[PDB]
Order: C-alpha cells, then structure tokens, then sequence
C-alpha cells in the first residue's frame, strides 16, 4: 500500500495529464509554460487545471493556493512540499 | 497574478531547506545499534496446565461447599433406564394415530 | 513476486483468487438448489390452509333456524 | 492507641535532627514505616468494638480513616518535595512539622471516645492546615482563602461546642458509650430544632454543604499539593464521621428536620457537576467535583439507612483516594507548564504516555466504574436513596451522566488532540512521579478486591 | 474574509471560488463521469455567457443570485477528499506528529543507537543558532515602522544567510511519521 | 503580566473605551462591550457569537487545532464554542423547517402507533387449549385447592 | 385477512372478537360432543421438563421428537420425521382452533339473523 | 522507485459513451475539452462491465452442474 | 422561487449570502486593513518569540490570561443588585428548592400513609 513518489515521477504524471487537454497543444508546452501568458488560457481553464490536478493526485489544493500556481513546475513544487518527497 | 519573485525566492529557499532536512532524516546502515543479546508447547502451557489447576481447584475447593455447583438435573423420557437405583420406567400410551 | 501497481489500466490478478471466488460463488448457488431441492417447503409452505367458507354446518354444529 | 501517637510524635525529633539532605529520606522512610504498622487496627468484632482505655477506641467506622490517614502522609511527603527543593532547610522542617502535626491531630481526633475531646482536636486541625495555605501557597488570593475557610468554620463550629456543653451537663456524659446506652428520644420543639441545627451545622459547613461549599474552590487552588491532599481527602471525610457520630442522638426529629438538606443536596450535587462542564480552571474542576460526591454523601447520612452508611464509607474512602490522585496529576501539569488553566496544554498523550494512562485509570475511578469501590458506594446510596423515595433515582441518573460528562472531559483536553506547539518544557515523566501515581492508585484497585473492611460499622 | 496574504476578496476571485464548489458539488450530484462532463460544460457555457460584463453592480447582482442559486442547489453531503477537513481520515494522524525537540529530551543509552542523526541534529542546530541573529536584524531593518501591514515575510536578502523565521517550517513533522 | 492588563469595569467615557480596545488589540469601532446590566461581564468585549467550525479551516493558525490566534480576543464562551462541542454552522435547511418536519414525523408516527395498538392485527383461530384445567398444577397451584374443572370440546 | 375489514370496516355484531371464546355453550348445536384426550399423563410430562407454552394437547409427538434429538447424537439431521408428526399435530390443532373461531361466528351470524327476523315479526 | 507510463496517444473517446457526450454537447452548440482525460474508464479491462444480473448469477453454470452430478448420485447410491 | 435562508442562533447566515461582504466602499476597506495590520503585528510577536531558539518554555499568551481573570475573578466587582439579577437569582436559586421539596414531600407523605394503613406491597422488603 501507498507506493513512494519522486520528483521525475509527478512531473511525468502532472505534464502526462496536462497534454490530454483540448486547449492545450502538446507540442508546445514545457514546465515552464505560463497558462495565460505563454499558452493564451483563461483563469477559469486554470480552476479546472487544478481540479484536475485535485482529481489526479487524490488530494484537494486549497483555493488560496490555487490561486497562486501558474506553471507546471510551481505545481510540481507544491505537489512536492504538501507530500514531502525525496526524503 | 501568482507569486511575486520576492515569494518565489522565499519559497526556493525553504524548499531546498526542506530538502535537506527530509534527506538528513535518512537512516545510516548502522542505526540502530542494537546492542547484543519445543513446536507445541501453547497446548501444554496455555491448556493443559489450567486445566490441572482449576479442575483441582473445582473438585477440591468448591464442590466441597454447598450449593456452589448447582446443574440442571437430567431430562427423564418415556422409555430409558436409571442408573442410580434402576427402574424401567413405564412406556407411554398407546397413540390413536392421526397418519 | 508482489502485485506492482499499474497506471490506468486493469490491475494484475492471481489465480489462486478468481479461482477460489469462482468456485466460492459456485458452492453457494450449489447449497441454494440443494437445499430448493430437498426441502422445498420452507419457502412456498409445510401444509394446505383450509379456508373457512368450504366447512358444512354439520361438523360446527351449527343449528337450523 | 498511644502506640500510633507516640511515633508521631517523635517523627518531630527526627525531622528536626536530621541532616540538610536526608530529611525526605527519614521522614518518608518512618512514615511508611508507620503506615505497615496502622494495619494492627483490623481486630473488629461483629457486635463489639475495640475500646482501647477510657481516652480512646476505634470501631469499624474510624479505622479506615485512619489507615487512609497514615497511608496519605508519607505521599504527601513525597509530592511536596519537588516544589520546595530550593527552600530554606528551617522553613522545610518547619513544613514538616506541619504536616506531622496535622497527621498527630487527625488521628486522635478519629479515636477520641468523648465528644469534647473530638471537638477540640477537629479544631486544632484548623491551625496546621491554614497556615500551610498561608504560608506555602503561591498566589495573591491564599490570604482570601484561609480567612474564609477559617471563618467558615468557626462560625458554623461554635454552636456545636455550646450544644456539646448542654448535652454534657443534661445527660451526664459525653462518652459515646454511655451515649450509646443514655440515648433519649428527641421531641418535637423549637429548642430541639435549634438543637439540631447547632449539632449539624458545623458538619454542613465541612462536609461541605452546597450553598457553604464557597470556601472549597478557593482553598482547594490556593493550597499546595499536600495542603490538597489534606483538603480533599481527610477534613471532608473528617466532617462525615462527626456526622455519623453526632447523628445517633438526634431522634428523632431527624426524619422531619433532614427534609431541606437533602433538597440543597439532592439539587446541588446537579449544579456544581454542571459548573465542572464550564470550567476553565483544572483545580477547580476537582474541587467542584469532590463537593458533588461529598453532597451525595450528605444524603447518604441523613436518610439513615444501614446500607447508605455502608455506601458512605466507601464512597468517603474512594473519594478520598481518587481526589487525592487527581490533585497530583494536575499538579504535575503544573508544574511542568508553569500555569493551572485546563486549554493551555493539550494532547500530553503524545509526549507523556505512562501519565496518560495514570490519567485515564484516575479518570475510570472518578465516574464510578465498576468494580471499583467509588461504584460500590455509589451504588449502594442509590438502592438506599431510592427505597427513601421514587423520582430521588432521576437526579441520581443525570449526575451519572453528567459526571462522566466532566470526567472524560478532563479527559480529553489534558491528553487528546494536537499539542500546543510553543509549549517545548514537556520533560520526560519522573520516577517520583509514577511511584506517587501507582501508591495512590493500587492500594484502590486492591480494595476492590476485598472491600468488606471498608463498609462501615455495621456491615 | 480572512487571508494571510490579503484584507480582502476581490470580485474575480469571488467567482472563481463560486466556480469552484459549484462545479465540485456539481460533481457530487452527477456520480457518473459522462453526466458530470456534458452538466460540466453546461455550467462553463453558464459562466462564460456573462464573461464579458463590463458593469460593475451588474456583474455583484449576477454573482449574490449565482450565489442564491448555488445555495439553494447544494448537495447535503458533499464529497470530501479523505485529508481534507471534514473529510474521513483529516488530522489522523496528528498523534504520531511528535515535535522534534523531544529528542533533546532523550537518554544517553538511546541516542548512542543514532550517531549520526544526532551528529546531524547538532549540525543543524547549529547553523539555526549562528543564523537567528542575522535573521532577526534582517526583521527590524525591512518592516516600515508601526509594525508590519500584511503577514509576508522577506526572503533571505544576502550570501551565506537563511530566511527569517525558517525553523518551524523546515523541520515541521511529515504527513505520514 | 501587568496590573493594567487585565479587564476592569464597564467602560463608558469614550477614552475609557478607546483605551479598552486597545487592550484588548482590536479596533475602536469593532469594540463593543456587554451591556451594563450588572451581570459581571465588565468590559469584555461582546463577540460574534460564532463556532470555531466557522473559521477557515486553511489558513495557518497560531494553534491549529483550536483554530485560534495568539493574542486574539477570545470569546466569553469559547471553552463552549469549540470543535469538540456545540456547532453553529449554517445548514442547507432552514432551522424552523428541521424542527417542523421532525416534530411532524414523530407525532405522526406516535398517533399511527396508538391507531394500531387500538385496532390490532390477529388469526382468525379460536383461543389455545391446555389440558388438566389450564395446567392448574403447573402454573403454580396448590395441590390441597380443588378448581373449577373446566374442558374442551372436539370440534 | 378480511374478517379484520369485516369487523373494523363494517360491523361488529357479528364478527368474534378474540379476547374472550367461547360466548357459548358448547352443548349448544352439539349433542354428545366428547372432549379432546390427552396421551402424556402430567407426571412423564413434567418430568420431561417442557415448556409451560409448549405443554399443550399435542406434546406426545414432542416427546417423541426430543427423544430422538437426545439419542441420534451426533447424527443431528436424521430426525425429520417426528418432528414432522410433531408440527403435522400442531397444525390439527391449528385447524380445530380456526374451526372454532368458524362455529363462533356462525352463531352470532344466527343470532344477529334471528334477532333482526323477531324484531320485524313483532 | 521507476514507474512508467503508457502512451498518452492511446486514450481515444471513440466508441465510448464520450463520444456521445461530445456529439450532443457539438449538437448543443458545446464541446468537451476532458475526454481524452477519462478515456480510459471506459478502455480496456474496465470496459464490458456486468449487470445485475449478471453479478448475481456468478458461478451459476458449475454451481448447477454441481448440482446435477450431485443429484444423480444420490439417486443412484439409494437404489 | 429559491426559498431565503434565514439566520437562527444555532445556524448563522453563510458567508456568501452575507450582504455585507459585497459592500466595497473605502471605509470597508479602510477596516480591513487595520484588521489586517493588528494581525500581521501579533503574528509577528508571536513567531518572532517563538521562533527563538534560546527560549525554552512556554509563550505566555496576555489574552489567555485576561480570560480566566474575566471568567473567574472579574464577575462580583462588575455586579450590581436590580431587579433582573435579584429576579433571576431567586427564580434560579431557590425555585428548584421548593420543587423538589414539595414533590418528595408529597411522594412521601402518601408512600407514608400507604405503609401505614397496611396497604403497600412490602412482603420481600427485608432489605432497606
Ligand atoms: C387479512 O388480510 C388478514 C391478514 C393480516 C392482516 C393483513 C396483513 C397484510 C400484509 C401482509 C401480507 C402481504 C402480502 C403481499
């Protein structure tokens, strides 16, 4: 039960849910891509990223942080800060 | 908006702080340093023994007084025989049989 | 070995498991129409229920007037 | 009886000859050693009791105090010895002195056979006890306490010693012998009203009575850990058995002149359980809740009914032993956090877990399970107050509800839960402390296992 | 209402909040995920039909009777995820989340089992008592005087120094200890 | 800990509450004390009256599990108000329909009981016959008393 | 169960009730009815220690039936056909009962018939 | 410690009940950018689920030959 | 239509249908910050003592001691004897009282005269 996570890991999770986006081209995006800057989404695209993301790693992102990631990489940060990885 | 940079700098730095102290609360191979120190013998110690003991206590310790072990005397039928002073007892009527 | 986990995909199963669930599954329908077969009573009913209306006023006795 | 006061008396000498660093080491050593000899008082006969000389005797009602009495000493001896470790050595022997002197007067005032002489030494165990919560108290509000405490009982103690001095020179004797064998019907006037009333009163004020029991959350915080111990687990008791004894020549218009007292118990043992509901003080909680149960005993003792004796014998004992064991926790808390409010240190189970489970053991024994002894009383005031009357049985329900309702309470907020972050001076759990902990807890638990020495005169 | 980060809530977070439960208590309704998709895109059309509003007290109206209609339309138990509060496992296990200065507290014979931890642990402790000084007048010199207005803290500013008030959010206890 | 800081009596100078509001850390305009109706509230600040469930449960608190914040005003009835006791929170209905419908329900459900305990359900079979006078001895019957005889008849 | 409708939806005056049976003699209609026999004299009866419930007109069978569960052990399920006769027995009495209940209502049929009938002669 | 991933390619909503979701929301004027995100619910050994029925009736074929073989010999070893 | 969610004392109003919380003048705004401000002053007192790693012990807290001093030790120099405290001192203190007294007083006068007249069932009561 509850197999160990890694940085590379949940990076390919985060980056392999992201490019199963419609809005999303998968030939384009890197972890650094910005949603609205670098990629032209809406912040409302960005509430279902997260909850996609909520719905991926089986635990609720609060809104007040939701609010605050903007690239795959700042979602891998957090990912990796709330479940305490590469011990 | 996200983060300002002066945020992302904060949050950086105890990242790789974090880091640190979960990879320093690793275990080295030798911690800890533990310093240096019959197939059916649960039906022998755990049965047999209590038994021993509390049939001597039952039959030695508690029978000896009154009314201590009292035991629903035995069902009586038409039909059997007593041991303790051996009356046949009588059969029962003839059934006027319904079958 | 271990079970190692998949990724959205159907999990690795045993033998030993679909095996003793099956023949598990199979015992109990098995014990369900033995048991139809013999008693067969328990469910549908032990004796006929006479009803009351077939009774002649001979057997209750009952006097004409 | 000279072969237990004589010892007490000279633990003086011992205490005051000894060496800077051996005091605790004698005094609790010959204490104990006193408390292995109390046991000689077992020797009861079914229809007589044991008269030692014209001075003194002891029946079957007196000698579990007395065994408590001399058992509570040396814990005593072993709890204040953390808390006045960087005291002066005088102002140390003096505390010891003390604490000698109110045993010494304690039990003599268990055995005295004449009633003046009981009077005299349970007032000469005022001048020990308030100048210990005087004195080696630590707040601001030990001098209100000891003024209301004193006042308290003096003034409802004073009738009693003119009411004393009446039946000596109307009946002849205040031997409780001859009283025993004197003992004339009380009729129905207002001298024999007022007769009762200055014959009880003095008991009420100690037992305590709801509505005098304003004295009890103050001197019960104030105090320190043997002054609590003292407090909580012999004057109450010591109230309760002047009680009992006072209470045989007062027929019997008792069975009339009860009828208040036992409403302003029956009700009262509801408010104060409730006020330990929506208490912010951990001492105040147990001060609360030794006045419920010393309420229910007060209905106990005024129904007069041979098994309610029975029950407030054991109960008295039990609660003695259970608020006695819950002053030392609590004390402990103190100590280790330096503030007695009940919120500021939460989930100990943590970090102390041989604690928690003295806690959680304490906390059984407070909301009478069985078998235990608390249980036994409890019950036994129950069958007694129910054959007194019918609806008596739903105040006793709801207080057994909502004294576990507290219990588990004190419980949960002590023990369970996240522990308070900045609080970082949890030390680990002393050897003293356990010890104190399982010599309070054991000699209970064993009780439960051969209570019959501890049911009264009349089991 | 209540941020460490911010006074207040602005318009556009409100709706993006609103956005949020609506859609997750819309999923709570609709178990199946195809239903829950065609309702999902249902409610993104809703919400994208009013997006270019350039009225300010239009877009409050339409967002207090978003609101009504999302109250009057909640689920009376949501789903929870398991951690989160409300949720069947949150704070679980906060009994085995010991603070670390415990083990300052521990005997000799036990920490001889550990050397290189408590080496370690040293090492630490260490650099938190060389740093403490140089976070704190790092404190007094970047807060403007009358006290701090929003709860942020500076990051380390220079070379060689650590982030003020570091210490209890780098060697806070793992979730699963 | 010093003598100016802990409450005192009721405020009503307006300096007098300026400087209770600053004692207590919070705003002039967001202080306002009990009344003054003699019942020993002092000037302790009267608070929203709301549960500890109702604060974010997100946002880092000073103590976590209590859901507080040091130096905070804490209410009057907070060792009332906690987690581990009686809840405030808004619910999806409205309180006077909880207490209607559940008050419906169950005197409904009791009048249908009393309806059936009046009216009840049976076989329609005569009673049950014992022999020997309805067990006369064995229901406990003295043996020296002689009983009506009582039979039953084949039918 | 419509003899409940019967009773609670129409009248009462002709349906039993089951509190007290029987309102009449039961020589009533019935010349030389002889009364139902025992085969267990009371003291084999009360020595077999049955229930006072089930110590009713029919406990031979049930005699019968706990002998064999008492000497067929540890063979538990090969004693189907006395306890077949046993509640075969019971279901008799079953229907004597429920044939009781019929001659009860019959009669106070015949009497609300026969009182109506003398009503509207006189 | 290594974990590897299918292709990200593979997850199609065809033939899947997305497809028809996505038809009606088209239909409707709408579309669905998440299909290919649960595409896989409905593919591979999570598709072709049982019923009701089905799941009540598990191991009724051997039950009832069981069954039968089971009745035979008892008709047999009376006689 | 949708049915107003009105507030009760054991159920508040939500936050979201709170008025209030859409007013966005300046003095609203004004009032939090200077909420926001006193917060940000006692975090920062807090965890700038807390922080410390010279302290050992506990962060004594003022508002927790003003507490208990207003619970316990503040309550009788801020009472005032009118008539609300003296009609809710004897409604609640000796109402009860006279309650009960009469009630077993009158259980026991009729238990009484029940026993007395031989007319009680006390044929195994030999245990009181
Ligand atoms: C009259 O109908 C006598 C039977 C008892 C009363 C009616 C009981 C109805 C419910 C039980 C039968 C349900 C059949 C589907």
């Amino acid at each position: 039960d509850a197999p160990p996570l890694t940085l590379e890991g949940i990076k390919d999770r985060v980056l392999y849910v992201l490019k199963l986006y419609d809005k999303i081209d998968p030939e384009k995006l890197s972890v650094n891509s910005h949603f609205m800057k670098d990629l032209g989404l809406d912040s409302l695209d960005q509430v279902e990223i997260i909850m996609a993301m909520e719905d991926e790693f089986g635990f609720e992102i609060p809104d007040i942080d939701a609010e605050k990631l903007m690239c795959p990489q700042e979602i891998v940060d957090y990912i990796a800060d709330k479940k305490d990885v590469y011990e | 908006s996200g983060y300002t940079p002066d945020e992302k700098l904060r949050l950086q730095q105890l990242r790789e702080l974090r880091r640190r102290w979960l990879k320093d609360q690793e275990l080295s191979p030798r911690e800890p340093v533990l310093p240096p120190r019959r197939h059916s013998i649960f039906a022998f110690t755990h049965v047999l023994i209590p038994v021993w003991i509390i049939h001597y206590y039952l039959k030695y310790h508690v029978t000896t007084k009154p009314y201590t072990i009292v035991e629903k005397k035995p069902r009586i039928f038409p039909g059997d025989t007593i041991l303790e002073t051996g009356e046949v007892i009588p059969p029962m009527k003839e059934f006027p049989d319904q079958h | 070995a271990h079970i190692e986990p998949r990724y959205r995909q159907f999990p690795q199963l045993t033998r030993s498991q679909v095996i003793q669930a099956e023949f598990f599954s199979a015992t109990m329908w098995f014990w369900i129409l033995w048991r139809f077969w013999h008693d067969s009573d328990a469910v549908l009913g032990h004796f006929p229920y006479p009803d009351p209306s077939q009774w002649t006023d001979e057997e209750l006795g009952i006097p004409p007037d | 009886m000279l072969k237990y006061i004589i010892p007490t008396m000279m633990l003086m000498p011992l205490t005051w000859l000894s060496k800077n660093s051996m005091i605790w080491i004698n005094t609790t050593l010959h204490s104990l050693l006193i408390s292995l000899t109390s046991l000689l008082l077992l020797n009861q006969f079914g229809d007589n009791s044991l008269n030692f000389s014209l001075t003194f005797f002891s029946d079957s009602l007196s000698t579990p105090l007395l065994i408590l009495t001399m058992w509570l000493l040396p814990l005593m001896l072993m709890a204040s010895q953390h808390h006045l470790s960087k005291e002066n050595l005088a102002r140390k022997k003096l505390f010891i002195s003390m604490l000698i002197l109110l045993q010494l007067f304690l039990i003599m005032t268990f055995t005295a056979t004449e009633l003046i002489f009981f009077y005299i030494m349970f007032e000469a165990t005022l001048v020990p006890t308030l100048i210990i919560i005087t004195r080696w108290g630590n707040q601001t509000e030990r001098l209100n306490a000891g003024l209301y405490f004193l006042f308290y009982t003096l003034a409802g103690s004073l009738p009693l010693l003119v009411a004393l001095i009446y039946i000596q020179n109307t009946m002849g004797s205040l031997n409780f012998l001859i009283l025993q064998y004197w003992v004339q019907p009380m009729p129905n006037s207002w001298s024999n009203t007022f007769m009762w009333l200055a014959c009880m009163m003095a008991f009420m004020v100690k037992m305590p009575l709801y509505g005098l029991h304003l004295w009890l959350p103050k001197a019960h915080v104030e105090a320190p850990i043997a002054g609590s111990m003292v407090l909580a687990a012999i004057l109450l008791k010591l109230g309760g058995y002047g009680m009992m004894r006072i209470t045989l020549l007062l027929n019997p218009i008792t069975d009339f002149m009860a009828y208040p007292f036992i409403m302003l118990s029956l009700w009262g043992m509801i408010m104060t359980s409730s006020i330990c509901l929506r208490q912010t003080d951990l001492k105040s909680l147990i001060a609360y809740s030794s006045v419920s149960h010393m309420a229910l005993v007060i209905v106990a003792i005024l129904i007069q009914t041979p098994w309610s004796y029975m029950g407030a014998t054991a109960l008295m004992i039990a609660h003695g032993l259970t608020s006695s064991m819950l002053f030392c926790l609590a004390n402990s808390n103190y100590e280790r956090v330096h503030s007695r409010t009940m919120i500021l240190a939460r989930g100990l189970q943590t970090l102390l877990p041989l604690m928690a489970a003295w806690w959680l053991l304490a906390s059984l024994t407070n909301l009478a399970l069985p078998p235990s002894i608390n249980l036994i009383g409890e019950l036994f005031v129950v069958m007694s107050t129910f054959s007194w009357s019918n609806i008596t049985i739903i105040l006793m329900g709801l207080n057994m509800v909502i004294t576990a309702l507290y219990s588990l309470y004190m419980l949960i907020t002590t023990q369970r839960g996240k522990h308070t972050h900045h609080i970082n001076n949890i030390l680990p759990s002393f050897t003293r402390e356990n010890a104190l902990m399982s010599l309070h807890m054991l000699p209970l638990l064993l009780l439960s296992l051969n209570p019959k020495i501890i049911l009264g005169p009349l089991y | 209402a209540f941020l460490p980060s911010a006074a207040y809530l602005t318009h556009q977070q409100k709706v993006l909040q609103l956005y949020k439960r609506a859609l997750r208590h819309l999923e709570s309704r609709c178990v199946h995920r195809d239903k829950y998709r065609y309702f999902a895109c249902l409610l993104r059309a809703r919400f994208d039909e009013h997006k270019n509003e350039k009225d300010m007290v239009k877009a409050t109206q339409l967002l207090r009777e978003a609101e009504k209609e999302f109250w009057h339309g909640q689920h009376p138990q949501p789903y929870i995820f398991p951690e989160s509060p409300g949720g069947t496992s949150y704070e679980r296990y906060e009994c085995y989340k010991v603070p670390e200065w415990c083990l300052d507290d521990w005997h000799p014979s036990e920490k001889a089992m550990y050397p290189d931890y408590f080496a370690k642990r040293e090492q630490w402790k260490k650099l938190r008592r060389e740093s403490w000084e140089r976070e704190v007048k790092q404190l007094q010199e970047e807060t403007p005087v009358g006290g701090p207005r929003t709860e942020a803290l500076p990051p380390a500013r220079k070379q060689g120094d650590l982030p003020p008030l570091w210490w209890h959010i780098v060697t806070r206890p793992r979730e699963r200890p | 800990i010093t003598k100016d800081m802990l409450p005192g009596p009721y405020p009503k100078t307006p300096e007098e509450r300026a400087a209770a509001a600053k004692k207590y850390n919070m705003r002039v305009e967001d202080y306002e004390p009990y009344p003054d109706d003699g019942m020993g509230y002092g000037d302790y600040p009267k608070l929203p009256d709301r549960s500890q469930q109702e604060r974010d449960p997100w946002y880092d608190w000073d103590h976590p599990d209590l859901r507080l914040n040091w130096g905070e005003p804490m209410h009057w009835d907070l060792d009332m108000y906690i987690r581990n006791r009686v809840d405030t929170s808004p619910t999806p209905v409205n309180w006077n329909l909880m207490c209607k419908h559940l008050f419906g329900f169950v005197a409904f459900m009791l009048f249908m009981f009393w309806v059936g305990e009046t009216y009840p359900t049976y076989q329609p079979v005569g009673p049950k016959q014992y022999p020997y006078n309805n067990l006369y001895l064995e229901r406990g019957g003295d043996p020296n008393k002689e009983p009506e005889p009582v039979v039953h008849y084949e039918i | 169960g419509a003899h409940l409708a019967r009773r609670y939806l129409g009248d009462a005056s002709v349906e039993p009730e089951p509190l007290r049976m029987p309102t009449f003699p039961p020589d009533y209609g019935f010349p030389e009815r002889k009364e139902r026999e025992m085969v267990a004299t009371q003291q084999e009866m009360n020595d077999a220690q049955l229930v006072l419930q089930q110590r009713d007109y029919c406990a031979h069978y049930l005699i019968r039936f706990l002998k064999c569960k008492r000497d067929s052990f540890p063979n538990f399920l090969a004693c189907k056909h006395e306890q077949h006769d046993w509640d075969y027995c019971e279901h008799l009495d079953y229907v004597k009962r429920m044939k009781e209940f019929e001659r009860e209502r019959r009669l106070l049929q015949r009497k609300k018939r026969r009182e109506q009938r003398e009503a509207d002669m006189a | 410690s290594k974990m590897e991933l299918p292709d990200y390619k593979q997850w199609k909503i065809e033939g899947t009940p997305l497809e028809t979701v996505q038809e009606k929301l088209a239909a409707r004027g709408l579309r669905d950018p998440w299909g290919r995100n649960e595409a896989w619910r409905y593919m591979g050994g999570f598709a072709n689920n049982v019923s009701f029925v089905g799941a009540l009736l598990k191991g009724f074929k051997w039950g009832f030959a069981a069954f039968v073989v089971a009745v035979g010999a008892e008709y047999y070893l009376e006689s | 239509s949708f049915p107003k969610y009105e507030p009760s004392r054991l159920a508040s109003l939500p936050t979201t249908l709170d008025p209030a919380e859409y007013d966005i003048s300046s003095e609203t705004r004004k009032a939090q910050a200077e909420r926001l401000a006193i917060r940000s002053r006692l975090k920062r007192e807090y965890q700038l003592q807390y922080n410390d790693p010279s302290r050992r012990g506990v962060v004594e807290d003022p508002a927790l001691i003003r507490w208990t001093c207003a619970r316990s030790a503040n309550v009788y120099p801020n009472f005032r004897p009118n008539t609300k405290t003296s009609l809710l001192g004897a409604l609640f203190g000796i109402g009860p009282l006279i309650f009960w007294y009469y009630v077993f007083k009158t259980d026991r006068d009729r238990k009484e005269k029940l026993i007395q007249e031989g007319k009680l069932d006390r044929t195994f009561n030999i245990s009181y």
